[PDB]
């Protein structure tokens, strides 16, 4: 037999992770959110 | 005796301070929720 092996290989990317992230320019001081304890204000 | 009444004793910042101390450090530590 001429073809006396014939090798099969699967082959698979990883994914790639991605997020949604909020942004604004004018605003409040926690600019964006991904979608009690204050000891925060201890120190002052 | 522990005389927490601190009676021949005087100091005005000190004592004032104190007060505002121990109310903000107490609420803190109940805040913590700490379930030790």
């Amino acid at each position: 037999q001429c073809n006396e092996d014939n090798v099969e290989r699967d082959i698979q990317t990883e994914e790639i992770e991605t997020r949604e992230v909020w942004t604004q320019h004018p605003g409040e001081s926690t600019v964006v959110s991904g979608g009690t304890s204050d000891a925060v204000v201890m120190p002052k | 005796i522990k005389d927490p009444a601190r009676d021949p004793q005087y100091a005005e910042n000190e004592v004032d301070e104190m007060r505002i101390q121990k109310d903000l450090e107490l609420e803190q530590y109940k805040r913590s929720s700490s379930k030790s």
